C-alpha cells in the first residue's frame, strides 16, 4: 500500500487521479474529468488504514472532491469509499456518494450512489 | 458534471 | 459556510466531530467515538464546495476517517457526503460508506451504508 | 412481525404505505404519494425473512414500487430495503435505491439513495 | 422490455435469476445462489416501469429477494435496483442493498452495498 | 416525482 | 450468506 | 468498531 497507492489511476469513464500516499494515513492528489483540458482538475484529500496484513485483505481508504476550481463551480461533492489491492493489476474498487447543495424541499434528491474501479494502466 | 464520462 | 461549518458537531450517536473549514474548501479536524477517551480520536480530511447561493441551498461537503490511530487499527475507513444547513439550527445532513479492507473474496460484503445529521447541539 | 408488519405505514414526508404480509414472506399493497389524491397509489411487491428471535432483533424485509400507474408514468422504480421493529412504537428503518431509466450516457447518474422511517402513527 | 426480461440472467459471482416480466409491471421468479443445489433457491418478487422510449433508455425495476427458504434461514433481506438494456448484449445494471435484521445497538452496521451486471450469457 | 414531499 | 459467490 | 455509539 502507500508506495503502492501512490501514482496515476484510471477509472473506466476516463476519469485520472493522481495521488501521493503519506506516511501517516494522509492522501493529497487531483482528480481530472474527461478531456482532460488544463483545468477539469479539482483538489483531492483522503486517509487510508494501514496495517499488517498476512492474509492478502485490500487497504481501506477514502477521498473527497468539492467539484469547484477557477473554470467551475458544480456546488457538489463526491465522496469515495474502498479498498487498494496491489499486485500485478492492482486495482481500487470503490462505490462513491455523490451529493449536490439543494434547497430544503430537495433534500430527498441530492445523494446520487455508483461504483468505480479504478487501476494503473 | 465534472465526475462522468466525456459528453461527446 | 465556512465560519457556519467550523466548530463542533454532535450526531445522534454520541459522537464528536470538530472541523475548521479553510478559505479555499478546506475540512481538516478530528472525529471522536463515543465515551470520549483521550483517544477514541482519529484525523479527518475533507472538502466543501462553497459558492453564492441564492435561493437557500445547503453547502456540499464531504470528509474521510481512517479507523487507525495509537490505540486502534480498525483496518476500514468511513466518508461521509451530505450538506450544511446554517441557521438558528444548523445541520449537517449525511450519508456515509464504510469500507473495510477484506480478501478477494468477501470484497462483497466490504461495504456498509447509513446516514447521519449532525448539530451544533 | 407478519401481524405486526400488515397495517399502514407513514414516513416524515407524508407518504402513505398499506401492506398485507403474507403468511409465507409475501408483502403485498399499495403506496400514496402525499397530496392523497385517488391516484398517487403505485402497487408495492416485496418480501420478509420471518424468523424465531430470542435477542430483539428486527425483521428483515424490502419491497419495490415501479412509478408507473393510470395517472403517471416517471419511468423509474424505488426498492426500500430495511427492517421492521415491531412494540409500542414499531417502526420500519430503511435505506432505498431509485433508479431511473436513461440513455447509457447518463447511466452514471440514474440512482439515488435515501433513507426513510414509517410508523404506525 | 418485459418478453426482453423474462428469462434466465446470470452476474459476475456464479448466481442465476429467472423472472418472468408481466404485462402489467410485475416480475416473479426465483433466485439461485452458487453451487445451484436443488434449493439454494429463493423467491423474488418486483416491479418494472414499462413506457415508450424514443430516446434509447434502460428500463427501471427493481426486486426483492428474503434468504429464507426450507434449508436456510439468513435473517436478511436483499433489494437491487437498477435498469434492463436489451439489443445485441442486454443487461440489467443494478445496486443493491442487504440489511441483515439487527438489534437496535446493530442497526448502524445493518446494511450493506453493492452493485451487479446481469446477462443472458 | 411522486415519491418525494408535497411541492406546496 | 446465500448471496455470495461460491465460498470455494 | 470506532464508529458506532457506545456498546454500553
Amino acid at each position: 500500500a502507500e508506495a503502492g497507492i501512490t501514482g496515476t489511476w484510471y477509472n473506466q469513464l476516463g476519469s485520472t487521479f493522481i495521488v501521493t500516499a503519506g506516511a501517516d494515513g494522509a492522501l493529497t492528489g487531483t482528480y481530472e474529468s474527461a478531456v482532460g483540458n488544463a483545468e477539469s482538475r479539482y483538489v483531492l484529500t483522503g486517509r487510508y488504514d494501514s496495517a499488517p496484513a498476512t492474509d492478502g485483505s485490500g487497504t481501506a481508504l477514502g477521498w473527497t472532491v468539492a467539484w469547484k476550481n477557477n473554470y467551475r463551480n458544480a456546488h457538489s461533492a463526491t465522496t469515495w469509499s474502498g479498498q487498494y489491492v496491489g499486485g500485478a493489476e492492482a486495482r481500487i474498487n470503490t462505490q462513491w456518494l455523490l451529493t449536490s447543495g439543494t434547497t430544503e424541499a430537495n433534500a430527498w434528491k441530492s445523494t446520487l450512489v455508483g461504483h468505480d474501479t479504478f487501476t494503473k494502466v | 458534471h465534472p465526475q462522468g464520462p466525456p459528453c461527446k
